[PDB]
């Protein structure tokens, strides 16, 4: 989920250790979901759009 | 170019949204193929072969493509209407917009 | 329009003695106060209505009135909200708040009438499940606990 | 930041995941911190594919 | 002493938390058990797992790390208000006041071009 900084925020200019960004939160969530599954893992995405029958792509994490 | 750049610093503008998602995956696949070609030092394709000939240090270049591969999620490929929306919301005060 | 009629009635509630010991609500220190306890009581085997009310009606005189409780077989965690829990003289108590009663003011709240509404709204099982909760919590938290 | 604490006493309990299914294979590699991907650095490694981990066709895990 | 528990899965840490409460029981019965959780679902899973073993789960506070530490401030240091004077809410109305006053300060002049164009006060909010 893409949440852009306000653009005048000073924290995004000089990042530090404990800085939290929504991009790194969802990227680490995909790792939490990978280790959490003890038996089966289900990952589904739309490869082809049903409307115009074009090509789509999965997330870079997948 | 005078200096190497980061994926997030490269701006690509394509008027169709469907072409921006295809070009994003097309670049994502070409960064992955060139990265493997840098580690293998050999490739079966003419374009990637001429690229490996110009590459000085293949080890550092493979690390740059790896960092370029992980950032392809925030890689910027936008339409004209999708650009201004992100740009005017970046700096609000110069544009004078909510 | 309310506040003049409220601040008085509130003082009458806090100063009212309770049970035999005559405990007043104002005598409780904040150390002994626990407000809005949320407990999770697991039920292991499926709970059957008829298999329950028979035990209820056995030892409980209040379960004689009204038909047996009707609920589908349920297995899982039980939830509930305890209004107030406090200890006095080394003895814990259980408190709950009910208002309702749109039409009644005078003595129509009495020992027979209050218990008559307890059987009407099925508050019997409610405090019986609240006690089983509190009994398990006091058994778990207090070392060498006796009911 | 956790390892930076001076007075903290750290102790670990880790349950080893015995790799069987494709899911337990990945959780292993992430736990033991090893790279199981074959890059094919040399043509001798690029040819034989048996050095990878065998995958059962009946695995529904991932 | 601050102790850090490392584990591969959460079920081991939850079982270790069950052992810590089991080996030592709190003197005062009404003292709640402080457990820090960042969401509601994480706290609601701990309640069902703790109640599944001990037999019940009651009097467990689940605040946020920001509310917890702030609650720790009032206990340790006197004179602190229970809730602060600076919040995501109140600071918005306080700035809605100062900002019309701080215009043309020779610094904010970059911000002045955003407001003084025109507004219904929506831009100020």
């Amino acid at each position: 989920r893409q949440l852009a900084p306000l653009g005048f925020d000073l924290m995004s200019q000089k990042p530090k250790r404990g800085d939290r960004s929504r991009r790194d939160d969802d990227r680490y969530l995909f790792l939490e979901a990978l280790i959490s599954a003890q038996q089966k893992l289900y990952i589904s995405y739309i490869g082809r759009s049903i409307q115009d029958n074009s090509e789509r792509f999965p997330s870079v994490l997948v | 170019f005078p200096r190497p750049l980061t994926v997030e610093e490269l701006l690509v503008v394509t008027f169709t949204e469907a072409a921006t998602a295809e070009l994003r995956g097309r670049i994502r696949s070409n960064i992955h193929e060139l990265r493997i070609a840098c580690l293998r030092e050999t490739t079966d394709n003419p374009l990637y072969e001429r690229l490996l000939e110009e590459i000085d240090d293949k080890a550092q270049a493979a690390q740059w493509l790896l960092l370029a591969e992980r950032q392809m999620d925030e890689a910027a490929v936008f339409t004209i209407h999708g650009f201004c929306q992100r740009m005017l919301n970046l700096n609000a005060f110069e544009s004078g917009m909510l | 329009q309310w506040e003049p009629v409220l601040t008085e009635w509130i003082t009458a509630v806090l100063q009212a003695p309770l049970n035999e010991t005559g405990v007043s609500l104002s005598q409780l220190s904040a150390r002994n106060k626990q407000v809005e306890m949320e407990f999770y009581l697991p039920i292991s085997e499926p709970l059957i209505a008829s298999q329950l009310d028979t035990l209820i009606r056995q030892f409980d005189p209040l379960s004689a009135g009204c038909p047996p409780l009707e609920f589908m077989q349920v297995r899982g965690m039980l939830k509930g909200f305890i209004d107030l829990v406090f200890r006095h003289e080394g003895r814990y108590y259980l408190l709950d708040y009910k208002s309702n009663w749109l039409g009644e003011d005078s003595s129509a709240y009495t020992q027979q009438a209050m218990a008559a509404a307890m059987q009407a709204h099925r508050y019997d099982l409610q405090y019986q499940l609240y006690t089983l909760a509190l009994h398990r919590y006091l058994r778990h938290r207090i070392a060498d606990y006796d009911y | 930041l956790l390892s930076d604490l001076e007075s903290s006493q750290e102790l670990d309990a880790f349950v080893d995941v015995t790799p069987d299914n494709l899911l337990h294979n990945i959780q292993s590699d992430i736990l033991e911190l090893e790279n199981r991907a074959v890059a094919g650095v040399n043509i001798e490694e690029f040819s034989r594919s048996d050095n990878k981990r065998p995958l059962d066709p009946l695995d529904s895990s991932i | 002493m601050l102790r850090v528990y490392h584990s591969n899965r959460l079920d081991v840490l939850e079982a270790l938390m069950e052992f810590i409460v089991e080996r030592e029981r709190l003197d005062d019965p009404f003292e709640p058990e402080m457990i820090l959780v960042q969401s509601t679902g994480m706290a609601q899973w701990l309640q069902m797992t703790l109640s599944q073993k001990f037999g019940i789960a009651a009097n467990i506070d689940f605040p946020l790390p920001a509310s917890f530490i702030w609650d720790m401030f009032v206990r340790v240091l006197p004179e602190i208000p229970k809730e602060s004077a600076f919040n995501k809410q109140s600071m918005s109305w306080k700035l809605m006041t100062l900002l019309p006053q701080l215009l043309e300060r020779e610094d904010f002049t970059l911000l002045r071009h955003y407001l003084t164009d025109d507004s219904d006060k929506r831009k100020l909010f």
